[PDB]
């Protein structure tokens, strides 16, 4: 269950989901580029910095 | 364009072609534009799937009129070659029409599939 | 051997392999340097034969006959251009790498955090450069991934995930050895590079209701897509498209 | 290091010699320069220095204070003459007490370095890029990536080969592997003793571990079995380098001491073997305030290798080594062990009492915790 | 490098069966039709 | 269910073959019976002592044993 999606300024999509992962999806092709296992329970909310330099994930 | 109940979602397109292949093995399928028109005019047709890759698109546009007169659901898939080798034909099939019977798991699948087509409309 | 003409071929049946298998043959492979055929069946036996039709007293004599304990052999492959190691695997959750010099067989059983994703090691492809090896992870769920493993250290280095309906039909490494082309079921084919480590592109097979196999070969192809000229994708209806 | 003096690459030695107790200085020597015992002085830094490592070549050297870290780049390119061997140094404070560090070079030039500092509180701080951060008065904000798994101090941190993985090892007897491309982590959890030192092979294949119970195992990757095992005498040692988790004032600070003699019998019917009582590791033996030696090993005398090992008292290698509070568990010590006349019997005694901090609720009248 | 041109014979039979022997296009035009059929230009 | 070649016929063909590669690690069961952990043993091993003591000392359960309770 993809609880939170947000979009980077350069086009990529950051998505926290039910596994507590944070996936980085490519912007032009819409495929995933990275899976970051971060949390134990599910990531509930994301935030992306205005210049696209920091991602905050809250589970 | 003129293909306004278009099936664009690939999950729904895969469900439509899987039900077409199952009806083709059940011999519950009418392949081709003329045979589709005959089944829709006779009223034995439960659902009708046209293809939008037809190069003159106007050779299948008469079937939406007969389906609007007979109240059967029609839907457009993207690729006629995909529809053709979904039926198991080795030709390009531009319109197919899958029929109903008394009691089948296939008939339950037909009812659910025309519910999904009504969700598209 | 001549350059062959496009309507008839001078194919010529030679002396068949003398040792038969007790089950179906899952995989054949030729050594990249020497004329040595490796056959592997579901009856847990690999046979290495040397191609000698003019041999005596048995044509195509057997070098060795390796029985792997309790593993059916679904696939066996040679590694690299030199053909130094044989990687072989089946339904189980481990795969062996047998070095042909010094004879040691190491049993890789962990894929470094993705052991839950891989309930099998049956289908894999070693790169033509021999550096990498890709294994389809047994996790279908509307889209299949494949974990990519450095051959020399047997460690996870990447993962390529495509979207489909039942996962990955087949895949093939590019000829230069960097990327790989992953043909999933329901027609989506995906070129995925190793340098940028994300998807180069996605295209669709023409009218495929579901793919079954793919192969990729030739030379003088596009330089940024691996340098292989032809891709051939065979579907479940019986139709094979060549692009 | 192998550096180029004029066109002849040769060995330069970089010594770290004290001048006071909390200060030291690093001093370079050639071979002919070592023959005259004058050295090229490079840096004097003044916060209890621990260790010194350098990158391939001699371009960047990394010195380690207790809380700080000194990165040094050589001033000129190509090193024309020997008298211009000067290193520009930048010091910055690591957030924890540095136990170890491994530097990998990002490359035939030297483009960058990646430093992994394993601190004494348990964390591993990865400083990703340093020469491009301190090459440029003003610097940009540098912020290490924190990887915290070990409870006690992390004994060894190393990058692995290609640079995908960060392998590590601490008191918890577990070789851990940070995946570092994902967020994941995979580990070889239950060794015999503490992972006191690791190295990576010249190729990416083998690791070699110096385990705390006097042992070395060359492991191969993803077979993960020891392809080479070498064991020693494993008895109680007064260590030279004291301990890596005696830096931060724990509940029981580990002391180099011998409280009791080693319990050992040479065995008749095979006088080359020697049965002797050992714990899991040396540090895990002496930790807890009592000798916890619930194992014996048979040790060959005629050719000095530890032949075999076995448990006598109850031991749990597969359970957690440390309680929830932070004290290491003690295991029953085999006090008296003596061997029969025939060569066919062996009788041992093992004692265990609960620790003094643990009772606290059995005291009723004049009962102290030692009496309970 | 090139190979032998593969041509289905029904195309050449259509080229010559388009008309009778009399009242066919002149042999230069029919030669250009046959040569463009057997031309190995992609 | 029906396998293609059963493990006993695999053993017979391995007797017929030349070089046998053992895939069981030595010192384990060859058929592959690992000692599986009861959930109180798993909780005690991970360090979940409340769940361990409750799962053991629940006396209504059919897998109740005073010697298991003494062991924990």
């Amino acid at each position: 269950i993809v609880w939170a999606v947000k979009c980077l300024p350069n086009g990529d999509i950051v998505s926290g989901d039910s596994t507590g992962q944070v996936c980085i999806w490519d912007g032009k092709t819409y495929t995933q580029a990275q899976r970051i296992q971060s949390h134990t329970q599910d990531v509930l909310c994301l935030s992306v910095s205005a210049d696209g330099s920091k991602i905050i994930s809250g589970g | 364009s003129a293909a306004w109940p278009k099936a664009e979602d690939p999950a729904l397109v895969q469900e439509l072609l899987d039900c077409v292949q199952q009806a083709s093995h059940y011999r519950q399928l009418k392949k081709g534009a003329n045979e589709t028109t005959k089944s829709v005019n006779r009223g034995t047709s439960e659902l009708v799937i046209l293809a939008a890759d037809t190069q003159p698109l106007s050779i299948v546009l008469h079937i939406p009129l007969i389906c609007e007169e007979k109240n059967v659901p029609y839907v457009y898939v993207p690729s006629k070659v995909a529809l053709g080798r979904a039926c198991g034909v080795s030709r390009a099939v531009i319109a197919v029409s899958l029929t109903s019977n008394e009691a089948s798991d296939l008939n339950s699948k037909i009812r659910a599939l025309r519910d999904k087509v009504e969700r598209l409309a | 051997r001549r350059k062959l003409r496009p309507e008839t071929i001078d194919i010529q049946r030679t002396r068949d392999i003398p040792d038969t298998h007790k089950a179906a043959i899952s995989s054949l492979a030729f050594h990249p340097r020497y004329p040595i055929l490796l056959s592997s069946s579901t009856s847990s036996i690999m046979y290495l034969h040397k191609l000698d039709a003019s041999a005596y007293p048995t044509p195509n004599p057997l070098l060795t006959s390796v029985h792997v304990k309790r593993t059916d052999l679904r696939r066996a492959a040679f590694v690299g251009p030199d053909g130094g190691e044989i990687i072989f695997a089946g339904r189980r959750r481990y795969f062996h790498c047998w070095n042909l010099s010094s004879g040691l067989v190491k049993k890789v059983s962990k894929i470094q955090g993705h052991q839950k994703e891989q309930r099998t090691m049956e289908r894999f492809r070693v790169s033509p450069c021999g550096r990498y090896m890709a294994l389809v992870a047994s996790d279908k769920k509307g889209g299949g991934m494949l974990n990519i493993i450095n051959v020399g250290t047997m460690q996870w280095i990447a993962q390529a995930r495509i979207d489909g309906r039942h996962g990955v039909a087949d895949f093939a490494w590019w000829s230069d050895g960097n990327g790989l082309t992953i043909a999933g079921r329901d027609g989506q084919v995906t070129e995925w590079s190793m340098i940028t480590r994300r998807t180069v592109g996605i295209w669709r097979d023409e009218g495929s209701i579901g793919g079954t196999v793919m192969a990729l070969g030739g030379r003088n192809g596009p330089a940024e897509l691996g340098g292989d000229r032809w891709v051939a994708i065979g579907s479940n209806s019986g139709i094979l498209n060549v692009y | 290091d192998a550096i180029e003096v004029a066109g002849k690459v040769d060995d330069v030695l970089l010594t770290l010699n004290r001048l006071t107790k909390s200060s030291a200085q690093i001093i370079a020597y050639n071979s002919k320069m070592l023959a005259t015992k004058t050295g090229k002085l490079l840096h004097t830094y003044d916060e209890s220095p621990q260790s010194l490592r350098s990158v391939a070549g001699g371009r960047a050297i990394v010195a380690a204070a207790k809380e700080a870290l000194h990165i040094g780049i050589l001033k000129t390119k190509k090193l024309a003459s020997w008298e211009e061997l000067a290193y520009r140094f930048v010091s910055f404070d690591v957030p924890d007490i540095i136990s170890t560090f491994d530097i990998r070079p990002i490359i035939a030039e030297l483009q960058d370095i990646d430093v992994a500092v394993g601190g004494a509180r348990g964390a591993i701080y990865v400083y990703s890029n340093l020469l491009a951060h301190l090459h440029t008065l003003r610097v940009g904000t540098i912020q290490p990536r924190k990887y915290h798994w070990h409870r006690r101090a992390v004994h060894s941190v190393k990058w692995s080969g290609d640079g995908n993985y960060l392998i590590s090892g601490g008191y918890e007897t577990v070789l851990v592997l940070w995946q570092l491309d994902t967020g994941r982590v995979d580990f070889l959890p239950h060794l015999s003793a503490a992972i006191e030192n690791i190295v990576v092979s010249p190729k990416g294949s083998a690791y070699a571990l110096h385990l705390d119970d006097n042992s070395a195992m060359v492991l191969s990757t993803a077979e993960m079995k020891p392809s080479m095992y070498v064991s020693g005498i494993q008895s109680l040692v007064l260590g030279d380098r004291p301990s890596k988790d005696a830096l931060v004032r724990r509940v029981w600070r580990p002391i180099d001491e011998i409280a009791s003699p080693l319990v050992a019998t040479i065995s008749p019917q095979n006088p080359s073997h020697m049965f002797l009582c050992v714990g899991n590791g040396q540090q895990a033996t002496v930790g807890g305030g009592a000798t916890s030696t619930p194992l014996v090993q048979v040790f060959d005398i005629s050719s000095f290798q530890g032949v075999a090992k076995q448990a006598i008292a109850r031991t749990n290698p597969t359970d957690v080594n440390i309680t929830s509070e932070g004290v290491p568990i003690i295991e029953p010590t085999a006090t008296k062990l003596a061997f029969s006349h025939d060569g066919k019997w062996l009788a041992s005694i093992d004692e265990w009492q609960p620790p003094e901090r643990d009772t606290e609720a059995y005291l009723t009248g004049s009962k102290t915790q030692s009496d309970a | 490098d090139t190979h032998a041109v593969v041509v289905a014979p029904q195309r050449l039979a259509e080229i010559f069966n388009a008309a009778p022997a009399f009242a066919m296009p002149p042999i230069e035009d029919v030669f250009y039709q046959v040569a463009s059929l057997f031309s190995t230009k992609p | 269910k029906r396998a293609a070649v059963s493990n006993k016929n695999m053993d017979l063909l391995g007797e017929s073959a030349d070089v046998i590669i053992p895939t069981a690690d030595p010192g384990t069961h060859p058929r592959g019976r690992r000692p599986k952990l009861k959930p109180w043993q798993k909780a005690f091993r991970q360090g979940r002592y409340a769940a361990a003591v409750d799962d053991v000392l629940n006396t209504t359960a059919p897998s109740y044993d005073p010697v298991i309770a003494l062991t924990l």
